């Protein structure tokens, strides 16, 4: 979550959209977890 | 978000170019096979959909035997060979040759690759111009450029780096009429102009460096090193950070004063450096010193209209505010009266790197100065003279009314370095 | 009760409230994950001036970060604080200042101006009794200059009545660490006069000097120039936030400090301040904060109090003391240097004092100051804005945005006319 | 009682309604299987709404999927909740409907309807107290325009009493995703004004700004398009399942929304929305929702609400809250912003409230206006229609099915008769 | 369900046959001996009685010696030796020996093997014809089996992708001839005709994947990649499936005008993936660059009266929903007045496949570009030049007199291209 919050502000690139939705997919997966 | 489109014209923009795509790809870690092992390069690379880095450069020539070198050199596998530009022939020396007669053909497919290296950009600073003045290509085809740049987007910032024709070392012989040639076509298109020339570079390698064997990898290297400094405020935190817009702005008081100088400090090798402690006032003093100049301009025959300085490495912000204040009270250094200001001072956290097998050191504090001193007339009236020494005598006209061109702009580009001349001597 | 909104315009402005949000987040006792660990109800009493509540008892700062090129918002989101900010508190333009006080404040101002505006509405109704609006400017810079007082003559005509403080930071009269300086400077103070309340003036200079001989630091960086700015700025509200047998609001300093709605300049200092190794000498006592605060030195403004006089005075203590004893130095004060001073104004200063004091510290203090020694600031600023405009030098840049020539003279008049008011009063 | 039948015409019909049945599946509670596996007994009190019982204690979704080309029906039945619908509620005919409106509402519709109709007969006898049908539309295409308004005056004339709902999704003003769009806009709406009760607009563009400012979503799939419109349609009847303090029937949604019997096409958003950012800091008050609600972004049909004047509005909550903060809210708005509403109607919103939260949030709303905003969108399709019809453009499709050309004239005609209508009631 | 008949008429017919039949039997894993190790090739495919799955296509020509090339090549496994229909004789390039004289005999053979197949099939799409314009086969019988189709079906869909005689590179001397002929006979009795050309492919071998000996396989293999990403909504799923129904009423606005251009992007070697990312952006761009058509026309001498887009492999629909607006700001690109629309749009989730030994490289998008530009009336004008050209000399006129024809033919021919030619006018 840390991270997440401080990989943000302006996602411009390719590469930068991709991590952040994987970010996304990794914290929904742990709130399935938890 | 802070990109920048790198140009080198000519074979003197394309050498640099090696070394400065050498320094960047060694500060940043990135390895001659794209891939390295946040926004640390985005103003220098694009990321591929998975690991490389691609430079985001151009390099354009009409000879194709340097553009090949780069093709078989270790430094084949970073650019897209869409970047890499050739062409069949030549433009030897003729300013018409790279302007009117071979140019308008390849223009078309330069231009199709920038508005391809543009769209990958949503904020682009400038473009970045690297010249050498007095060749066919260089002159020829560049001016050629910037009037299809600046009718395409003229609300964008236009940089450029020119080597100049020395006064006194002359590879070419007709490089005056090019020149001349090449400073009319620019000016209303270029908005800011840095100049350099060899030959200071020459005795910066022979009296701080000590370097008896001065080729021209040197000189490139130097000037990676520079441009690795001015690019850091872009691609780098620390205190003052500076962009290309606040750069300009000021700098260029009126639209036509935009011709500038250079400097670099320190400028030492492995031993010295061991025998010094590098004190902020000591690097700002040499900066401002005329010979530590990478051009044959003396500025202690008139006043900077304005002065920018990059610093790198371990710099607090008093210290510049001191050294600046020692330099504003000497007397050898003479300023216009209507700016009481005129300094733009900026810091970075991160230190000067060192090229592997180059000729500097490892050192932990640097500094770049830009100024825009109206004493740079002078080296433009030489080349004001050789003109007309030799316009008389009509030599070598044959050529250029042979390619494709006339007299007219023999004397259209003549009056405009004496118009430039006359506005060079107003602001006193 | 009593909330306050809080703006941060400019690079400046976003760093120095890095600190001014940094230290509050200490004395309340939160964490950076924006949970309360402190140990007193009293953090938790007033702490709603500052901040808003969060799901999971978090509370994040009233703050709003608005700066072109968000380059530097993403260090302060990196810094050990920036995870407080709500993400959605940030406004930025991908384009550069450029520092042309016109597309700060015409062009590049305009487009996120709607945007500000829906932020601030958004923040401003989540106060139940609004008290008023504070920023960080920097006058220099065309972000804080050019949006900030956009914003400004935006905030007013919506809040007429509420009070706008200015934290901006004034450009030095000796060191200028950009060229456009005084342009910039004029333009904008032509929208402080007619749409601020109460606007303090700080330099880094005077800062250089309270960090170099007071405090003894070796090495003032930026962030302790801002840890001072922080100290200030956290001492003005005391009286919004704790205890005090002797409280302090905004709008009662107001009336008490300007007796015309147009000299509303002030000079600040804080106390106490002293090295390692003079606390362990020093003692504690009422007398000492009070000649401390009273000294020329602390004054942040680049401006000398002998030269003029203090038309209003104020003082804010914090710690545990004995009420007469400040009720009498400034008592005595006021009567020694009686040449200081006004006449038409029997008692000229207004001694607030608050029941908590610093987080680490025991007893503290901190001065405001409305001086028409501060004319000697807008005199320096005129002489440069004038000699340029004499010249029209860097001038085509503000043009370049629709601007005319009637807003420089304007400016300059205005300007002309408050030196002259400060000049009335000042009857040597 | 109070059971409602839901019809699912066209492509995105079909697909939007795979998530609407995806959903509402979830909030009770049920499991791909059809068997329940909540844990209250709320998710069954008004389960047989949405439902039909089954055998072995398994519920199926009381749905009718309706479209030529059967192989997008296939999709929806390999989904993960494809194996909850009776494959007999299963219609399709092979041939595909060409963007036709005419074969899809002349030939081709007139093929399927006389199927279609024993099967809506079969589970409009499957309830108790059948409150009304709702269906999913798509203006653009041919099966959901053509085949949907040719279905819809077949129910009209067979249970006039009842209510149809219609959620279309509109063209878009900007963009086109087919060619004869306006053709098919025009001809369904010609058939909804005298054949429709509530017609909800939306489209895609405003769905997508949603999903990229407030959202922050990257790459918003259609899934998460269908996913928003899954949860408005879910809250539209949130009174007729959940228990509440101030219940909402349909029946009174529209009385309480439509003066006069033409201006039944409505405008719609969603609340609360963040991302997972802001999610952490944001605090769900009725304040947050009803301001969020009342902005003129979360209208997800391309309409500016500012240049209409709400003639009624309405709001839904769910969530434990207290009634008299929503008695007031929509007190405030109504009274800042008098110039966005009409005179004629003294309180012109109704404030519904439901008893049990969505599944996971805790508070929540939706908001439904008739402002006078709409008359825009038809608008700008009156004069699409209006272009190619000037030059009888793609008019040789539409004449090969046995149409006219006075069927133009008339729907047309029944446009600008129906956007009269808005300017009336809209007096600046 | 969703079948096509697949023809291929002619040499180039068959010779681009073997690479579409190639790409197919790979796209879906099929072996070359028919069987692999629903729906998702019964659109190309019919599986036997137990394993092999038959082409349903017809490889139709007169000339024996390249049919037999398949009854010999690795493909003969596939293909049931009653497909591949033969002759004795050839019509050796006139188009009465391929109209008049040969093709008389023979079509109620192939008749009978369509009627063979048109059976097997439950919903047919629409046919697909793979003439090749400028032989005897191809013109003549092609034209002469058109006539036998449409009498049979009519209201069913005929498409067609007829190479052209280019207007520079020609490797005959009459087709001018032929050419004129087929039009004159196609256009009353196709719906829609796709037309495209070598040189202009190529050009596309030369400048993008930089292959020096092109050859016909190289462009089969593109032709092949063109249909592919046609196909894919009619064998696979993904957002806005697109059917030929739905692929030509809102592609061709006026019974007449049909014949239309095309495009393919990104079209790159292995290399030169490996230094791009292949925005969506990237791709819409250049599928609208007239240099990437295969057609030798300029767009920018007409308008587009429609087009269409049919993307590939991971896309989301915002980015087309952006990207087209983009290519709507530009100027370049013109559209008539009567539409405004014009975009019909379309994706596919499964990406385009690489053939081993191909020259193209693996991608993960695609954008197959079809556009009715009234531009295309220069290309149909030269060939209305050629063919008075020499018709002036009645020369070969000899053969066609000969061979069950007339001058009668040859006037009536003529009438309409030029009555077609005033059609392309009364558009604008
Ligand atoms: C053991 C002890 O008493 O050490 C002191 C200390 O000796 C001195 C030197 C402190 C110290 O301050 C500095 O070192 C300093 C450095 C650069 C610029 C300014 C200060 C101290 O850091 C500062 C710190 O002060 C506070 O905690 C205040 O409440 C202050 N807090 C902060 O500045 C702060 C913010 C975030 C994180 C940590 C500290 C404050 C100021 C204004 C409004 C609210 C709070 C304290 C008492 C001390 C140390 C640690 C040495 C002094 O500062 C303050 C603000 O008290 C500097 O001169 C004063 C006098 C103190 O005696
Ligand atoms: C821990 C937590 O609070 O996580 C939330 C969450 O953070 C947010 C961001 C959720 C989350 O939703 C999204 O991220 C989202 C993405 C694209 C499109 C729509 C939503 C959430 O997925 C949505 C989900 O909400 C629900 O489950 C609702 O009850 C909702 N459910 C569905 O739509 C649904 C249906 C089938 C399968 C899964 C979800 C609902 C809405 C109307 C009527 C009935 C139910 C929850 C609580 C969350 C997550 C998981 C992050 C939000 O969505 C909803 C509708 O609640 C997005 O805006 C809200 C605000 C929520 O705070
Ligand atoms: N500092 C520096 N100068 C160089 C270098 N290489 C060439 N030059 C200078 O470039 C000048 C010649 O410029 P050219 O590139 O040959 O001229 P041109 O415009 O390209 O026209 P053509 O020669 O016909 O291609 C000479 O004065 C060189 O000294 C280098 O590596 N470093
Ligand atoms: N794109 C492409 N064009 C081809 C190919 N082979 C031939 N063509 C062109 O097709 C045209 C002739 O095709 P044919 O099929 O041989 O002519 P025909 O219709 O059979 O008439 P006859 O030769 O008299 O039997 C010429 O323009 C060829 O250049 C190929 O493999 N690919
Ligand atoms: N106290 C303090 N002053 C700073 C700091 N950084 C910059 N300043 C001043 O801010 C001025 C530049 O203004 P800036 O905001 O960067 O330009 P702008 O974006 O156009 O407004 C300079 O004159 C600096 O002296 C800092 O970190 N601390
Ligand atoms: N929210 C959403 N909208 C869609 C989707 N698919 C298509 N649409 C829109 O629906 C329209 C196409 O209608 P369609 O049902 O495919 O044609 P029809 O079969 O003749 O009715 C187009 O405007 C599409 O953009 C989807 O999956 N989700
Ligand atoms: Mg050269
Ligand atoms: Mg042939």
């Amino acid at each position: 979550n840390t991270a997440y919050q401080g990989l943000s502000l302006s996602v411009d690139s390719a590469v930068k959209k991709g991590r952040k939705e994987a970010m996304e997919r990794e914290l929904a997966e742990i709130e399935r977890d938890i | 978000m802070r990109e920048v489109i790198s140009i080198h014209i000519g074979q003197a923009g394309i050498q640099v170019g090696n070394a400065c795509w050498e320094l960047y790809c060694l500060e940043h870690g990135i390895q001659p096979d794209g891939q390295m092992p946040d926004d640390a390069f985005n103003t220098f690379f694009s990321e591929t959909g998975a690991g490389k880095h691609v430079p985001r450069c151009i390099f354009l020539d009409l000879e194709p035997t340097v553009v090949d070198e780069v093709r078989t050199g270790t430094y084949r596998q970073l650019f897209h060979p869409e970047q890499l530009i050739s062409g069949k022939e030549d433009a030897a020396n003729n300013f018409a040759r790279g302007h009117y007669t071979i140019g308008k053909e390849i223009v078309d497919l330069a231009l199709d690759r920038i508005r391809k290296l543009a769209d990958n950009c949503t904020g682009l600073q400038g473009f970045l111009v690297f010249n050498a003045v007095g060749g066919g290509t260089g002159s020829g085809l560049g001016s050629l450029l910037l009037e299809r740049l600046s009718v395409d987007y003229g609300k964008k910032s236009k940089l450029g780096f020119t080597v100049y024709p020395s006064p006194q070392v002359s590879t070419a012989v007709v490089e005056p009429y090019n020149s001349v040639l090449s400073t009319h076509s620019l000016l209303e298109h270029t908005d800011v102009a840095v100049m350099l020339d060899n030959e200071a570079i020459y005795d910066i390698c022979r009296r701080s460096l000590d370097i008896e064997r001065p080729t021209y990898t040197n000189l490139n290297r130097l000037i990676a090193q520079v441009i690795s400094s001015l690019t850091a405020s872009l691609r780098f935190d620390g205190a003052l950070n500076v962009d290309i817009t606040e750069f300009q702005t000021n700098l260029v008081p009126y639209p036509r004063i935009h011709f500038m100088l250079s400097s670099y400090a320190p400028i030492i090798s492995a031993e010295k450096a061991y025998h010094e402690q590098l004190s902020v006032a000591e690097i700002t003093n040499a900066a401002f010193e005329p010979a530590s100049m990478m051009v044959k301009c003396d500025p202690r025959h008139g006043k900077y209209m304005a002065c920018c300085l990059m610093y790198r490495g371990d710099v607090v912000p008093k210290d510049v505010n001191a050294s600046v204040a020692t330099i504003k009270t000497k007397r050898t250094i003479q300023f216009v009266d209507w700016c009481p200001t005129g300094f733009k001072c900026g810091i970075n956290y991160q230190p000067p790197t060192v090229v592997p097998g180059g000729d500097l050191a490892k050192v932990q504090r640097a500094v770049c100065m830009i100024s825009n001193s109206t004493a740079i007339g002078e080296i433009f009236s030489r080349l004001d003279h050789k003109f007309d020494l030799m316009y008389a005598k009509r030599a070598f006209v044959h050529w250029y009314v042979g390619e494709g061109m006339e007299e007219g702009e023999f004397s259209e580009a003549r009056e405009d370095l004496a118009a430039l001349e006359k506005d060079f001597e107003e602001v006193g | 009760m009593r909330e306050i909104v809080h703006i941060q315009g400019g690079q400046c402005g976003n760093q120095i409230g890095a600190k001014f949000w940094e230290v509050v987040s200490d004395e309340h006792g939160i964490d950076p994950t924006g949970t309360y660990h402190g140990d007193s109800d009293l953090q938790l009493e007033r702490i709603n001036v500052y901040f808003n509540e969060a799901t999971g008892g978090r509370y994040v700062p009233r703050a709003i970060l608005m700066d072109l090129e968000p380059g530097t918002m993403d260090s302060v989101r990196s810094g050990p604080y920036g995870q407080i900010f709500r993400p959605d508190n940030f406004v930025f333009g991908q384009t550069g200042a450029g520092n042309n006080w016109a597309k700060g404040h015409y062009t590049e101002g305009a487009e996120l101006i709607d945007s500000v505006l829906d932020v601030v509405r958004k923040e401003a109704e989540s106060c139940d009794c609004l008290q008023g609006f504070q920023v960080c400017h920097s006058l220099g810079g065309g972000t804080g200059s050019g949006m900030g007082t956009l914003l400004i003559s935006k905030i007013r005509e919506e809040y007429p009545d509420r009070m706008m403080l200015t934290f901006s930071v004034v450009p030095s009269p000796k060191v200028s660490d950009t060229v456009v300086e005084p342009y910039n400077a004029t333009l904008s103070v032509h929208q402080l006069v007619e749409n601020a309340d109460e606007c303090m003036v700080l330099d880094n200079e005077a800062l250089y000097d309270i960090c170099f001989r007071t405090l003894k630091l070796t090495t003032p960086t930026f962030g302790d120039l801002n840890h001072l700015i922080s100290a200030v700025m956290s001492g003005i509200t005391c009286c919004l936030r704790f205890p005090g047998q002797l409280n302090a609001d905004l709008r009662k300093l107001a009336v008490n400090l300007i007796p015309f709605p147009r000299l509303h300049f002030f000079m600040v200092g804080f106390t106490p301040l002293t090295s390692r190794g003079s606390q362990q000498y020093r003692a504690l006592t009422v007398p000492e904060l009070t000649q401390q605060m009273w000294d020329a030195k602390n004054m942040m403004c680049a401006a000398d109090p002998r030269h003029g006089r203090y038309l209003t005075a104020s003082a804010l203590f914090r710690g545990r003391m004995s009420t007469k004893e400040v009720d009498e130095q400034m008592l005595n004060v006021q009567n020694k240097n009686s040449s200081y001073f006004v006449e038409w104004i029997p008692n000229n200063v207004k001694s607030s004092v608050c029941d908590i004091p610093p987080k680490g510290l025991k007893m503290s203090a901190t001065f405001i100051g409305n001086s028409t020694a501060i004319q000697e600031m807008f005199k320096r600023v005129s002489e440069q804005f004038t000699a340029m405009f004499r010249r029209k030098a860097f001038l085509h840049w503000y043009t370049g945005e629709g601007m005319d020539e009637m807003e420089f003279t304007e400016a300059e008049s205005n300007m002309n006319d408050l030196v002259s008011e400060y000049q009335q009063y000042q009857d040597a």
